């Protein structure tokens, strides 16, 4: 952990990095035998 | 995202990082410019002074491996093998109708000059040849393949085996440590004569002397541990080669598979040189291994965990790897085996049974799994995170930088 | 699911995996290339030397097998039997009405020349041969088969059985571990003999030395659990087999049922060679081990374990099959046996009970179609009540050991 650096500012960024990153899975179907997934489709607050 | 610009000055930034090279090599491109596996066998003299060479060298500190390496190629004249049909890999004939080919039929060739000792040793033992001396010599390379106290649980496989019809016993020197026969693995020809012998004894299970695999099996599908995990993945599922092609779900797992499954590799023929590329220096860098298939090695020992594999408790936990998506789509893929049973009526005295909101699909489908993760906002249940909960529970003495440990201290808070 | 194309690119790509010979090989198809069974006995030359050889090589040394391959067919060599009726196996006939046959009515043969001490040992030894000497040699199979520290817990027993109107003392003096005598395994003389011995004796229960069998008779039926396990599973269940066969309920347990059951392997004939298609060299790959009837094997087990079986806690837990889909179909079956007691009424007085006199409840009797019905109802998933059932059948299992079916049905149903 290095010393003289914003500590409290740069870890609400990684946090905020780290959520994004580790709440929303990549997740997508890469290979199939002729049948896909078709992805069509809390509109207030809700994460992205 | 091509170009990228610091907005505060609007100047234009290069991001990059340092290079990664070490392609892989497959076992095809290798016939591709080489016809033959060259196994170089030094010197050529004297087959009981050998003999007497290896005795004296083994009961202390010092012996050479071109002189075991010589010794393993004289007594293992092995000339017997009557062919049941043909035997053809990589372009390579190696037998037709029923020929009698041996062991060395992967070419030899002579090399240099330098030996140790004087002509005539010790006369002291006979008749050890073709009985027990080459079976030790062989496992010892198994033997090696290891640097925690498992090798002195493993040395008991060698004095109990060769004492099977031969009856001998004690004979090294220093424990381990790397230092005493685990330096073998290191000469190319040496770990050549031990893939040749495992591959003979492959295609021949009903010889006479097939007990010399105890120490040469461990390096068929050497570093092919990827396939491994793959083959034991549809084992734990059920589910065909195809299917669980199809519950891949990151991009980089996809990309692993296809260079895994190139088609022209031969990876699913009985008798090939494919599972010995690595001793048989066929490639320097497995592109099988589970170094060069991380996501996808990680991913598929998760999910057999979650399923219950009792294997995948110790795989290593590989670095530089989206652990988050990779866990999520291994922990969706177990929750859609473990909680759609399979479950059907096999037999009857003529009395069938006919089987025909956001609640979990029917069967074990990709696409309905991924549209009821649509449904669910793309991030797993309470009920999936309980699954995962009783499926890692209750799991006893797991080691450091396992996905066991990562797997339990992931779901079990 | 021929075709499998990676989507973003439009590609085929092509799964598969390493193959997997090592295929099962069947009893009946071996007599169907020959008509004997090799026996090498290598020197038949002076019955009485060999029995000081032994006795000398066995205190302490390395006796030869070849030794005690000659001296166990030389004192064996009692032409006692009287047939009760026929014995014929896989169209071998072995005996009619009242022949006198012998334990090696089977093929034997000679082999090489070589010995070692050359001649007449030491007279020192007495009669006392077909005593207790083979007896001894025979149960070292028995005390080789095994390597946990049973060993010494089963040849103190040995020792003890050998004093049937005999009474003498032990022999050797170092540990097993496979090192001594367990060299003998991998004799198929060896095991030939003690397969001929087992099956002599099993024909002849009443006779003398049917004693011998106690230490032979870890020959019968070897590698040959999985048919046990389903004849368990039939004796804990109380159904017919059929019934049981019924009640499989996944493709590779099917499967495995199949390759089983072949119709013409005399696996239900009384005295036949089936049993030692292993020892007596029939056999490379066993249909009936439990290696090859993975699937089958863990789910006869578990549901055994669900319904109090005492052999089920320490059963190996096989690799490589379906833990999920088997354990809920163990659990389905298990639960529908210990649901629907048979119960019924077996005598009277002239005064019978006739049984002709609540949306979600588990079915009447131990039928599969109406539980598969009821539990297609059940959403495909396990009740509440089942899971208790099994945690209650789980909980208060003491000192399971790692990889049995028991610590894991323990671990699974009890949290």
């Amino acid at each position: 952990q290095p010393d003289d650096i914003e500590y409290t500012s740069l870890t609400t960024a990684g946090l905020l990095y780290a959520y994004a990153v580790g709440s929303s899975a990549d997740l997508a179907q890469q290979f199939c035998v002729g049948d896909n997934k078709y992805t069509p489709d809390l509109t207030t607050n809700a994460p992205p | 995202s091509v170009t990228v610009k610091r907005i505060i000055d609007n100047t234009v930034i290069v991001p990059k990082l340092p290079a990664n090279e070490d392609p892989v090599e497959y076992p095809a491109d290798y016939f591709r410019k080489s016809k033959e596996i060259p196994l170089y066998i030094n010197t050529t003299k004297s087959l009981s002074d050998l003999r007497g060479y290896v005795y004296q060298g083994l009961k202390s500190g010092n012996v050479s491996i071109i002189h075991v390496n010589s010794y393993l190629y004289g007594a293992l004249k092995d000339i017997r093998g009557k062919l049941d049909k043909d035997w053809s890999s990589f372009g390579i004939n190696i037998g037709k109708a029923g020929d009698t080919i041996g062991i060395f039929d992967l070419v030899s060739l002579k090399a240099l000059d330098g030996v140790l000792p004087d002509g005539v040793s010790d006369a002291s033992r006979t008749s050890a040849d073709d009985k027990w001396l080459p079976l030790y010599l062989l496992g010892l390379y198994r033997v090696g393949r290891t640097q925690m106290p498992e090798y002195r649980k493993k040395l008991m496989d060698g004095l109990t085996n060769q004492c099977k019809m031969i009856n001998e016993q004690f004979e090294p020197l220093v424990p381990e440590g790397r230092d005493i026969f685990d330096v073998w693995g290191n000469d190319s020809n040496y770990t050549k004569i031990v893939a040749a012998v495992d591959m003979f004894f492959h295609m021949f299970k009903k010889h006479e002397c097939a007990s010399f695999r105890y120490g040469t099996i461990v390096s068929r599908f050497k570093d092919c541990a990827a396939l491994a995990t793959f083959g034991h993945l549809c084992k734990i599922t059920g589910m065909s080669t195809e299917d669980v092609t199809t519950w891949i779900l990151n991009r980089e797992v996809a990309d692993e598979m296809v260079q895994m499954m190139l088609p022209g590799q031969e990876i699913d023929k009985a008798d090939s040189y494919m599972p010995y590329l690595i001793d048989f220096g066929l490639s320097s860098k497995s592109p099988y291994s589970s170094v060069k298939n991380p996501a996808f090695h990680f991913w598929g020992q998760l999910t057999a965990l979650l399923l219950r594999s009792t294997r995948a408790r110790n795989a290593r936990q590989p670095d530089d790897i989206e652990y988050t998506s990779l866990t999520t789509a291994g922990l969706l893929y177990a929750y859609a085996v473990g909680s759609s049973a399979d479950l059907a009526q096999q037999f009857c005295v003529g009395d069938n049974k006919y089987t025909p909101t956001n609640a979990p699909p029917q069967g074990r489908d990709v696409v309905e799994w991924l549209g009821w993760f649509e449904d669910q906002n793309r991030k797993p249940t309470p009920d999936m995170m309980q699954y995962a909960k009783r499926a890692v529970m209750s799991l006893q003495g797991l080691r450091e930088k396992t996905i066991g440990k990562y797997a339990k201290s992931e779901f079990d808070k």
